[PDB]
């Protein structure tokens, strides 16, 4: 559970099935596993609850190297199908959480933030943000230099 | 003709639908979309004199809509008209291809990878009518697009801010600028 | 009949205005001015507020005339669509008085001209065929509320994600080319939607970018300055000659 | 207020009445009114009947 809340780290569903599912091949507590998968239509509902996290939590786990991807890899990345794909798509995209642009032109599309909605911005982040770097730099580059050649 | 509250009919007016056709007929090209449901949709005091004249209001809202073979039906009926009312016998030359441009701007307005035969439904063998017809209205200056034969591409296109709202200022004080400055020249000698 | 009611008009405003104390067929021609004039398409407002003068008039008048003088305007408020005096109207006790079966009709006609859901409408358009039987004009009454759910349907369907094929988004219609292209280019026309439809390839892409002040107040201020230097012009002209 | 007995050599005068408008207070019919909508502001079962009071 919560090695699955940190990077989520793209296991097997059907080692989350070993996991979750012999917690009632327990010759102990079942309790745990009565109260939570032990229902049907409401545990079953936890089961596609977590197919809802694994698209839902791995895609706030792979929103960092998008702006570039097609539909294939983003199958084979959230560990199911194409048309899995597009249903998950589509309750997440009416979630809106991040803001989606998806299209078949050919397919290279994904779930992104507002695409660099912004102009000069670039030269703001880089230049400055590099920039009032190395101008922080000659400040603890004497810094250095003087602690440095206190000895040598 | 906008007022329309103090010319019910004085001895000056022996047609107020005169008046109405006058007010449809330079409305249709001048007025501005907002402008056009402005008029003749939150006001009615024009709209009951021609709701006696239904093709009329007929045409403004096919207008509103973009259906264009009614555009060739009403715009020739105006056109009848237009050759059969005083004072548009010099000038009536310009009226035809000039409301027609003013459908296929918001026509090229609607998106950009058009055709002939999506537009053929709306013109019917516009095929080649629209090589002369939208040939000139490229070459007079007009209708901003670029179009394909057989890969058949259309182009809407023109963002304001990039080169001629630029260029403007220079392209009055340029001869403006020569003028002033010899302007300034007969003063030494 | 609209030209009927309108050489009634013109008798009436002088020859019923010629028969002294009429607070009774004033209100009339209120209900005339509301439906001849909005039959002129003049506004929902303004002839609703001659069915608000109606509505505050319809009162110490009999049963089978008191149970069909709200149709014109409670079916108008299925025409209006901004119905903006449920609160007042049908929450009012003209709608919550009569005995008869028509204002049974009108109740529920009250609250689904406040609800207003495609699972009640295209379903109750068999339950109020005999309620379209009460409909003067066929055309502007239904047609404001499917003709708003349009574009209700449209930001419902292709607001989350901008650009999108056509024809998945023209899916929910099931026609891929005959009026919701000219609808969305309706909406081009009418900034409610911005963006580049196509035929070709059948991408949809919304995206916009139109205000730039930079080039607009500076380059318009400088037309105006070039209108000034053209208006020192005369200066100029006049100590020349 | 109430009590009219401080004016009118001044306010409501042969010209200076342009917009100046006597505003007496109103009949029958606006009682049902009031017991409409002050009413409707508190949640009314479904069935205590109102002119009956009026």
């Amino acid at each position: 559970l919560l090695k699955l809340f940190t990077t989520m780290e793209l296991m097997r569903w059907s080692t989350l099935v070993e996991d979750y599912g012999m917690e009632l091949r327990k010759g102990s507590l079942e309790s745990p596993a009565t109260d939570v998968f032990g229902s049907t239509e409401e545990g079953e509902k936890r089961w596609k609850d977590l197919k809802n996290r694994v698209v839902e939590h791995n895609i706030r786990i792979m929103a960092k190297y998008y702006t570039r991807i097609t539909m294939k890899r983003m199958a084979q990345l959230l560990d199911l199908s194409v048309d899995e794909s597009e249903a998950f798509l589509s309750n997440l995209v009416v979630n809106k959480t991040i803001f989606a642009k998806v299209d078949r032109l050919a397919g290279i599309i994904n779930f992104q933030r507002p695409k660099d909605p912004n102009n000069l911005l670039n030269d703001w982040s880089q230049k400055l943000n590099s920039l009032m770097s190395l101008v922080n730099k000659t400040t603890h580059l004497i810094a250095k230099e003087e602690m440095i050649h206190n000895l040598q | 003709f906008l007022d329309t509250v103090s010319t019910f009919t004085s001895y000056e007016l022996m047609d107020y639908k005169t008046f109405v056709t006058y007010t449809v007929y330079v409305s249709m090209i001048a007025l501005e979309r907002p402008d056009l449901r402005e008029k003749v949709i939150k006001g009615a005091e024009i709209l009951e004199v021609l709701h006696s004249l239904p093709a009329v209001r007929q045409y403004l809202f096919s207008l509103y809509e973009c259906r264009y073979s009614v555009f060739f039906q009403s715009l020739a009926v105006v056109e009848q008209e237009m050759k059969k009312d005083w004072l548009f016998a010099p000038h009536y030359r310009y009226y035809v291809r000039e409301m027609r441009i003013h459908a296929y701007s918001q026509l090229l307005e609607s998106y950009r990878s058009l055709t002939l035969g999506y537009m053929a439904e709306a013109f019917g063998v516009g095929v080649e009518f629209i090589d002369q017809e939208l040939s000139r209205f490229i070459a007079a200056g007009r209708l901003h697009c670029k179009i394909d034969k057989v890969n058949e591409i259309v182009e809407t296109n023109r963002p304001d801010s990039k080169n001629w709202q630029y260029q403007e200022t220079i392209k009055k004080g340029d001869l403006l600028l020569n003028r002033v400055q010899k302007l300034s020249r007969v003063i030494n000698m | 009949n609209l030209p009927k009611a309108r050489a009634a008009l013109t008798s009436a405003r002088t020859t019923a205005n010629a028969i002294y104390c009429p607070p009774k067929l004033q209100a009339t021609l209120d209900m005339q001015s509301g439906i001849i004039h909005a039959a002129e398409e003049k506004d929902w407002k303004t002839a609703y507020s001659y069915f608000y003068e109606a509505f505050e008039g319809y009162d110490s008048i009999d049963s089978p005339k008191a149970i069909t003088s709200l149709k014109y305007m409670l079916l108008c408020k299925i025409m209006l669509n901004t119905p903006e005096d449920v609160q007042a109207l049908v929450s009012g006790k003209l709608a919550l008085r009569y005995a008869g079966r028509q204002t049974e009709a009108l109740k529920c006609v009250a609250q689904a001209s406040k609800n207003r859901s495609l699972a009640d409408f295209e379903k109750a358009l068999t339950d109020y065929r005999a309620e379209l039987r009460d409909d003067p004009i066929i055309s502007t009454h239904l047609a404001k509320l499917y003709d708003n759910l349009l574009e209700q349907n449209l930001i419902r369907v292709i607001e989350p994600f901008s650009r999108v094929q056509i024809e998945h988004i023209s899916s929910l219609i099931k026609l891929s080319k005959a009026d919701v292209e000219r609808k969305l280019s309706q909406m081009i026309l009418d900034k409610k939607f911005h963006g580049i439809l196509d035929q070709g390839e059948g991408v949809l892409i919304i995206f916009d970018e139109p205000p730039v002040d930079k080039t607009y107040e500076a380059a318009l201020e400088t037309i105006q300055n070039m209108s000034k230097v053209v208006d020192s012009l005369y200066n100029k002209a006049k100590k020349l000659t | 207020t109430n009590r009219a007995d401080t004016l009118d050599p001044a306010l409501l005068r042969p010209g200076r009445l342009d917009r100046k408008i006597e505003f007496p207070l109103p009949d029958r019919r606006q009682k049902r009114l009031i017991f409409s909508t002050i009413t409707s502001k508190m949640n009314l079962s479904e069935e205590v009947d109102l002119e009956d009071y009026v």
